[PDB]
């Protein structure tokens, strides 16, 4: 479906005026919804946890993936109808979100891109796949070429991304060396055993893992993240870490590496520290996504990761969603538009959110105590199941660092929520122009999940015990 | 496999290590790729093996189409600006 | 009555329990090469490039 | 005790100590790349420093893990103070 | 049950109406009709999960 | 049409018997039951009901206006190719024994018989090599699976079908 | 003739070495340009030594004909300042890169073998000081070589592959376009 | 009117149109806490004209 989305919407498109931007954007979005819905049953092939190798064994096909497959959709549908429908109708939102002639089908190249990395059971399929999603997300970087700071992103990017490029072409070329295979599958316990792969291997998780920037690597991506347009920061920091984490949990070629133990743990101190003294929000927000980088990193060194990283990735999606429409949200209520491109940059910005919109604000506190953990909120399951993991495997001290890590970065979470609290001198009376109902709708649906989702926990593991054992 | 290692770590170091020019950065960047792909062709003609040649040929393509994209990306940089500094990034 | 409430709560517990147990001991089963790889084309062994097919270079 | 300890001792091990320490900390890891101009340089860099250290641990590690611990201790000294 | 599984699903459906209500600045009731549709919508979600769980159980039944 | 590699015979996908485990495209849609073409029409009818009931909910342009007719011919044609692939999924899987397919099951025996009566190959003759032949199956084989990313289809008349 | 055609492989990579430390310390990046075009001679040259001279004709082809000539072109229309390599700006580094070098280049040598002990491991990247047995079969009657054999597996065992590609090209051109174009 | 205290209770920049001035360009600052914008309405008013 995907693919034939491409080619359309590329004639279609060249075929169509700017002005019809939007209303394309639309047709494409309902256009996922549908493939969403009628084409769901497909998960029946995978009962009983039945594989499949697809293309002459270059892609392989499990309930791992299909999953995988469903949740980057969904993110797609959420993501494309932030162009597609206006918050506002005044003059001001006109100039703050127009959607780019070409940039829905970079998104949808990217897309296919991420899921081809997913599904790759061959490293010439990974390699291509990668440089897909890459090229794609550097043009993404780009397109809003009106901006110094985007054109500034773009090219630190490009280079970062195709230094980081190298070594993985390079530790698949070390692989092929050795084993005269391309394949992870040829890898046996007496292959292991006899060989020493580690080096190799752990090249390429290093070389997959600086992609997404976890530490000591973590700079530039922030940077890009703070210099990017805010609805494109809401995709670039999100897609890319779900493909290349999906991946490497699937590929489980680190199992109790020393130096990923290492890395994971610098991450989650460098993330919850490096959070605190930083006054921009998406600032704030990069550092919060390095610290779930961290958590999920520690998923890469045990077997049997499957549900906790599943659960994980979907819960900190939908709350990585939430927060940049909560912060979307919240900039009809500012005092100072700072430029075009993000137009809301500080956290005193949000200074007393409450007096103007007391919903919004509820929203904002619910996604927060997500983030640090409180149940019955989504994110208390994720770490719960996350610990779950890592105990059951010996993980003593790394488990300790990941409770210090939580509660350090709990202060700039509630950060966020203590300035949205406090009193503003002037505060709304009455406003003639209501927001967007599509988006209001789609945020609280996202509001509702991380609230009452645990609902249906048990549920949940019952069916992942008939399609995941 | 010697010189393909050797163009790798070189322009590796030359990426690194430039104070000079983007370009310099551009350049590394490809001969870089080249340093894998010899790598890899030796170890295909040591295996008679069409797998390793299978992949230089898609690097060569990747190749051309990553250089596309740099390239177009310099260029709307230098739009806004008018000048490459030595520091142009 | 309280005590018969009570031990049939406990007694669902505990099937839970064994359940859990039983679901963590069959996914840690080794799976056949049908199950885990491909159903249809089940044969690991490679038969590799068809030009220049040698007589003698197929060895069990 | 009330000041010396309680208001002394115990906010030390606490609030105001945690608060000063975290202080320190966020400042030294945000201005890791701080007075550097060119960020392409400065990353790159960073890339390169990265492998080659994570060579040369790993293999000390190979030799004796607890030689290791002392040089993570000074790693992270040094980035966070 | 199924139906208290669409009761609930349903609940779930009018609560994400009444909290984009909210979030628009608008009084609960604004649009009525809203609180319908979201409902049957939340309750169809129900009922597939509700389904595929079903369906689940009788897989784990029958191999024993 | 003798194949050159081992398959596995008679494999449980599901809780049904196996009638195909690639079958041709023709078969497929040969095999389609009315239900999958109510989902063929419910498909290309929702695309352009869907884009015109978001109109309706928040206008473009703040004045409702009904989409213009390249928009609504767009996404009828969108949406039937989502329909036939939803349909073309639901009869793959009765093929593979996933769903019920007592009906496929009883046709497949029935047209298997006569072709044989008639001496013809069971799953007929083809145009390439026998190695081209297991290549293309080894493509073909279980593509459904990908239908969210990409369209595949057996095309080819090859012998590898799973069964005896 | 035997004593410079033995050691054209080393000649190869001593001109490489030579040729990379010529792109990075030229004064004009033009220069630089040439100096890379030549490097991709001296890799064609290997390519060819080692029996690949179809990969020499493409890489001449592509690397130099296509892409070396798009530097060019660029380097031509866009106004780029450099400075120049001097010790006031550039012996800083020369601790870090000998450092690196060194690092670098022994673990490149090391993640090819497969023996326990690390030295070993770098021992056996210098042991190959035996000749290969070139003998002879008669078993292919076929006129294939590595052109036909690349065509025979893109396209059939491997044409998922040749299809992403396809996509990877048109991401090349649509890409370009967006962002180097103003549309209205 | 209380000046912005940050996350650990530092002190915080507020931010209007007062930090576009021209001597505080090419200020020296890491990139979390520098406050110019030259993306700022008011510094690319004749960009590229
Ligand atoms: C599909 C939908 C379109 C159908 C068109 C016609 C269908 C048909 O009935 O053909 C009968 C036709 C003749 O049937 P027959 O006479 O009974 O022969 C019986 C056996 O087929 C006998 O076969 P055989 O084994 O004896 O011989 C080998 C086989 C060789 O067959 C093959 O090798 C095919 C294997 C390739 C796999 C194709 C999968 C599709 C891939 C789509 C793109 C994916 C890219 C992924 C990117 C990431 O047959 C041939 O020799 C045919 C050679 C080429 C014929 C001409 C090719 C025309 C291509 C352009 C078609 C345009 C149609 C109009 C526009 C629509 O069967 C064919 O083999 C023709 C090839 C089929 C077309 C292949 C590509 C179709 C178009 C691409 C699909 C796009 C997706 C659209 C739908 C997506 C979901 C909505
Ligand atoms: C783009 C730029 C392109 C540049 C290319 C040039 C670079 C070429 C090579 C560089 C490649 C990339 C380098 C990446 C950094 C390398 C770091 C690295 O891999 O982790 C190490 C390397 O373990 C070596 O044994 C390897 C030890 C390192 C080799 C020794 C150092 C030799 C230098 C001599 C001075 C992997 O062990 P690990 O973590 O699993 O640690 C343990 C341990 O290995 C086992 O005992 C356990 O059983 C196992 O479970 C695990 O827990
Ligand atoms: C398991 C997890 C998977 C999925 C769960 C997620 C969502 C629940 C499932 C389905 C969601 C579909 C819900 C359809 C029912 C929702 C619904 O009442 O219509 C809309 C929003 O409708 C979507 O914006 C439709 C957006 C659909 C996308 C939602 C995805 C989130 C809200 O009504 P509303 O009274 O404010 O709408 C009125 C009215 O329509 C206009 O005529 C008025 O002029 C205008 O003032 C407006 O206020
Ligand atoms: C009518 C078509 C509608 C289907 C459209 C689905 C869109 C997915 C979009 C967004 C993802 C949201 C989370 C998906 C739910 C997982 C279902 C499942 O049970 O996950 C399991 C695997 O559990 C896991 O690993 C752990 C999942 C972690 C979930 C964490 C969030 C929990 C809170 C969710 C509360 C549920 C809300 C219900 C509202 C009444 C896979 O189940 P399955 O692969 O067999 O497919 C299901 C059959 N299906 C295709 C027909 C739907
Ligand atoms: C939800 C289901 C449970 C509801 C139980 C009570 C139902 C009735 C609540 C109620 O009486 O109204 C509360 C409050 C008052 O209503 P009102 O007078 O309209 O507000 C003034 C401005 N309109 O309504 C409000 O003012 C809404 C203002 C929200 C304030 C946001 C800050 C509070 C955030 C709560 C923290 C939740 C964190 C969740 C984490 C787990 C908690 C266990
Ligand atoms: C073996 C491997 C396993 C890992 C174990 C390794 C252990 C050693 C790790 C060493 C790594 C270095 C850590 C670097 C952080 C130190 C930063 C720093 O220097 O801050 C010190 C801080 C001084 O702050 P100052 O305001 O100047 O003094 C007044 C205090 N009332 O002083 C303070 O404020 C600290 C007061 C708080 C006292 C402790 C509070 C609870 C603990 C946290
Ligand atoms: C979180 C998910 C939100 C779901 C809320 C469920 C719906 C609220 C239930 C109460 C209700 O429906 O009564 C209606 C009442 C009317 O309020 P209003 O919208 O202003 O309309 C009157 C003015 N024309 O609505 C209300 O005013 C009640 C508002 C309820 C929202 C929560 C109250 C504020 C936060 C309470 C903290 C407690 C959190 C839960 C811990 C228990
Ligand atoms: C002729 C055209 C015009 C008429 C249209 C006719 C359509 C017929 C059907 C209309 C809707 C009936 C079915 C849906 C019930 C929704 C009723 C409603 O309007 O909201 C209910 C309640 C607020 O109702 P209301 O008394 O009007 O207060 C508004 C401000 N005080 O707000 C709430 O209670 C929110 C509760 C949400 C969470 C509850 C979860 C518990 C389960
Ligand atoms: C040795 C390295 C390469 C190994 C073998 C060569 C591979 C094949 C080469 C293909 C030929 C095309 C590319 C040639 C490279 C270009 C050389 C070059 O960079 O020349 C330009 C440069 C000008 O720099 P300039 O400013 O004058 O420096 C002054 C410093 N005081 O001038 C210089 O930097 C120095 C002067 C260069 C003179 C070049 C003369 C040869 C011209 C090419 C001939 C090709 C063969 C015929 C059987
Ligand atoms: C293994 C050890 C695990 C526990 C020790 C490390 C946990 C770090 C806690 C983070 C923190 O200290 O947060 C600081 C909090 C209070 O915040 P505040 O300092 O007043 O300012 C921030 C709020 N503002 C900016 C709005 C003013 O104080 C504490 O709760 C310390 C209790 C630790 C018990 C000793």
């Amino acid at each position: 479906m995907l693919i034939l989305a491409i080619i359309s919407l590329i004639t279609f498109v060249s075929m169509s005026k700017l002005s019809d931007n939007r209303a394309i954007i639309r047709l494409i979005n309902i256009y996922l919804i549908l493939v969403l819905v009628l084409d769901s049953f497909l998960y029946l092939l995978f009962l009983n946890n039945q594989t499949y190798t697809v293309m002459g064994e270059l892609l392989i096909f499990n309930s791992f993936t299909f999953y995988i497959d469903m949740l980057i959709y969904f993110i797609m549908i959420v993501i494309s109808s932030l162009y597609g429908y206006n918050l506002y109708n005044n003059n001001l939102y006109k100039t703050l979100f127009e959607p780019k002639k070409e940039l829905i089908i970079l998104f949808l190249i990217n897309i296919l891109g991420a899921l081809l990395i997913v599904h790759s059971n061959d490293f010439i399929t990974l390699f291509v796949a990668i440089e897909l999603q890459s090229y794609s997300i550097y043009l993404i970087t780009a397109i809003y070429n009106s901006s110094y700071k985007a054109s500034k992103a773009s090219m630190l990017y490009f280079f970062m991304g195709g230094i980081l490029s190298i070594l993985i072409a390079y530790s698949i070329n070390t692989y092929y060396s050795v084993l005269n295979s391309y394949t992870l599958h040829s890898l046996d316990s007496l292959i292991i055993n006899t060989l020493d792969l580690n080096l190799i291997l752990i090249a390429l998780s290093l070389g997959l893992l600086f992609k997404i920037g976890i530490a000591p690597l973590h700079k530039w991506l922030i940077s890009i993240y703070e210099n990017t347009p805010i609805l494109i920061t809401i995709y670039i920091s999100l897609i890319p870490k779900i493909s290349i984490l999906s991946y490497l949990v699937l590929s489980n070629i680190s199992i109790n590496s020393l130096v990923i133990s290492i890395l994971a743990i610098l991450t989650l101190l460098v993330g919850s520290v490096g959070g605190l003294l930083q006054i921009k929000i998406k600032r704030l927000l990069a550092f919060s996504g390095l610290t779930n980088a961290g958590y999920m990193m520690l998923l890469l060194l045990l077997n049997n990761n499957e549900f906790s990283y599943l659960y994980y990735i979907t819960q900190y999606s939908i709350s990585h969603l939430a927060i940049f429409m909560i912060i979307i949200f919240s900039i009809y209520y500012i005092n100072y538009i700072n430029n075009q491109y993000n137009p809301i940059i500080y956290v005193n910005q949000l200074k007393g959110l409450i007096h103007d919109n007391a919903y919004l604000v509820l929203s904002m506190a619910i996604v927060v105590f997500s983030f640090i953990g409180i149940p019955p909120l989504l994110g208390f399951f994720g770490k719960l199941n996350i610990l779950m993991s890592i105990l059951n495997n010996g993980y003593y001290f790394i488990s300790i660092v990941l409770i210090v890590a939580s509660l350090i970065s709990a202060l700039y979470y509630l950060y966020l929520l203590n300035v949205s609290i406090q009193d503003k001198n002037n505060i709304l009376i009455n406003s003639n122009e209501t927001v967007s109902s599509v988006l209001s709708y789609i945020l609280s649906s996202l509001i509702i999940l991380i609230t009452f989702g645990f609902i249906y926990n048990s549920l949940i593991i019952d069916i992942f015990n008939v399609y995941f054992n | 496999m010697f010189i393909g290692t050797i163009i790798l770590v070189l322009s590796f170091l030359g990426f690194v290590f430039n104070r000079r020019n983007i370009i310099l950065a551009f350049i590394c960047l490809e001969t870089m790729l080249l340093g894998i792909n010899l790598i890899l062709l030796r170890n295909s003609v040591l295996f008679d093996d069409i797998s390793g040649s299978l992949f230089a040929i898609v690097i060569i393509i990747l190749a051309g189409v990553e250089s596309a994209i740099g390239l177009s990306l310099l260029v709307s940089y230098y739009r806004l600006r008018g000048v490459i500094n030595s520091y142009g990034i | 009555d309280i005590l018969n409430e009570e031990a049939k709560i406990v007694q669902a517990l505990n099937n839970q329990r064994e359940l859990t147990i039983k679901m963590h001991e069959l996914k840690r089963e080794e799976k056949d090469y049908a199950h885990s790889y491909s159903p249809l084309f089940s044969d690991p062994v490679p038969q590799g490039g068809s030009i220049g097919k040698a007589p003698g270079s197929s060895r069990e | 005790i009330a000041h010396h300890v309680d208001k002394g001792s115990l906010y030390r091990l606490g609030p105001v100590g945690i608060n000063r320490l975290l202080n320190k900390a966020s400042y030294n890891v945000i201005n890791l790349s701080s007075n550097t101009r060119s960020s392409l340089s400065m990353n790159s860099m960073l890339i390169l420093i990265t492998i080659v250290s994570l060579l040369l641990l790993v293999l000390v590690m190979n030799v004796n893990f607890i030689i290791v611990i002392p040089v993570l201790i000074s790693i992270l000294y040094i980035l966070f103070s | 049950a199924l139906f208290t599984s669409l009761v609930g699903a349903s609940g779930l459906g009018f609560a994400t109406k009444f909290l984009s209500n909210k979030i628009r600045l608008k009084p609960a009731g604004y649009y009525p009709l809203g609180y319908v549709f979201s409902g049957v919508a939340w309750a169809g979600l129900g009922l597939v999960l509700h389904n595929v769980h079903q369906h689940s159980l009788e897989v784990l039944e029958k191999k024993k | 049409s003798t194949p050159l590699v081992k398959t596995s015979v008679n494999y449980s996908y599901g809780d049904y018997p196996l009638i195909d485990a690639d079958p041709h495209f023709k078969r497929v849609v040969g095999y389609m039951r009315p239900s999958d073409y109510g989902v063929i029409g419910l498909a290309t009818a929702a695309l352009p009901a869907g884009i015109c009931f978001a109109e309706w909910l928040d206008p473009v342009k703040g004045k409702f206006a009904r989409p213009s007719v390249k928009f609504l011919r767009v996404a009828t044609m969108l949406g039937f190719a989502v329909g036939f692939g939803a349909a073309y999924a639901r009869s793959s899987l009765r093929f593979f024994g996933v769903t019920e397919n007592a009906r496929e099951y009883k046709k497949d025996e029935a047209q298997m018989a006569a072709r044989k009566a008639a001496g013809l190959e069971p799953y007929g003759t083809s145009s390439l090599t026998p190695e081209l032949q297991e290549i293309a199956a080894k493509n073909s084989a279980h593509s459904i699976a990908g239908l969210f990313i990409f369209p595949w289809f057996n095309f080819v008349n090859h012998p590898y079908h799973g069964r005896e | 003739m035997m004593y410079l055609t033995y050691y054209f492989i080393e000649i190869t990579i001593f001109l490489a070495i030579l040729c990379t430390i010529f792109i990075i310390s030229a004064k004009n990046p033009m220069v630089s340009i040439l100096y890379m075009i030549a490097l991709f001679v001296i890799a064609a040259m290997y390519l060819y030594l080692i029996g690949l001279g179809i990969f020499s004709l493409l890489y001449i082809m592509i690397y130099i004909g296509a892409i070396a000539v798009l530097f060019l072109f660029i380097i031509t229309l866009l106004d780029i300042n450099s400075t120049e390599l001097s010790v006031k700006s550039n012996i800083r580094d020369l601790p870090l890169v000998l450092i690196s070098l060194i690092v670098l280049t022994i673990s490149g040598l090391m993640i090819y073998s497969n023996d326990s002990i690390l030295i070993n491991k770098l021992l056996e990247a210098f042991g190959n000081d035996y000749n290969t047995i070139i003998t002879q079969d008669w078993f292919n009657i076929e006129n294939t070589t590595l052109l036909t054999t690349i065509g025979n597996v893109l396209l059939t065992n491997n044409a998922f592959i040749l299809l992403v590609l396809a996509i990877v090209l048109l991401l090349g051109i649509i890409g370009p376009i967006s962002i180097t174009m103003k549309h209205k | 009117d209380p000046i912005p205290s940050g996350a650990l209770g530092q002190k915080v920049p507020h931010v209007d149109e007062s930090h576009q001035d021209l001597l505080f360009r090419t200020s020296h600052m890491v990139e979390d806490l520098e406050t110019y914008d030259e993306d700022s309405p008011i510094n690319t008013s004749d960009a590229n004209t």
